[PDB]
């Protein structure tokens, strides 16, 4: 319960390989979100273009991995941005910002 | 047979719709019709057509 | 690229979380969009930084 204690008082090795897998987690799961939102909007078929995606140029899990390392760390490379079309993806990148900020805080005030 | 955009995309990433537009001006004298492929690019985007 | 309130929005977030996909961007054609893109700089990184001392 005193868990923050527990992390400031882990040796150093260890603490960063905690932040490193937590932050390496929260990219994999809002990675599996993009991914599943962009094949469930039929972003992953090829398709001629009639549509447009709620994520653009999502191709793969590899590119939800890298959009969700873009969205998290606020890179923002801009090959693959949200668009205005499914408001999930509005939801999902609301969602994926604030527990963003909110680990990046934890993890700053820890090593603080 | 494939080509480079010649100038500046008012978009960063332009959508095919965009590129194939922007194609058509560029190569066919408007006509998008004769487009028959795009790949968008950082402020620009690769032609194919015949 | 700001065609209804949900691009706006979007926007909002890209300039106040720094993120800048660069879909929708400033320019400089209106200065009052320069002059709400300063005050929405200001004010996130404000409130950011209350935030994280708070939890901090």
């Amino acid at each position: 319960q005193d868990v923050f204690t527990t992390l400031v008082d882990l040796k150093w090795p260890h603490t960063l390989l905690i932040f490193t897998m937590s932050f390496l987690c929260s990219w994999l799961l809002f990675a599996m979100a993009w991914w599943l939102i962009a094949f469930a909007h039929g972003d992953l078929a090829p398709s001629e273009g009639t549509a447009e995606p709620c994520v653009t140029s999502i191709h793969s899990f590899s590119s939800a991995f890298l959009f969700s390392i873009e969205v998290q760390v606020t890179i923002g490379f801009g090959g693959r941005m949200v668009t205005e079309e499914c408001p999930l993806a509005i939801l999902i990148l609301i969602v994926q910002n604030i527990v963003g900020l909110m680990i990046n805080a934890i993890m700053l005030g820890c090593i603080f | 047979i494939k080509k480079k955009l010649p100038f500046r995309t008012r978009s960063k990433f332009p959508r095919k719709s965009e590129c194939v537009q922007d194609c058509a001006k560029a190569f066919t004298n408007g006509n998008k019709d004769k487009i028959k492929d795009v790949k968008s690019e950082f402020f620009s985007c690769y032609c194919w057509y015949e």
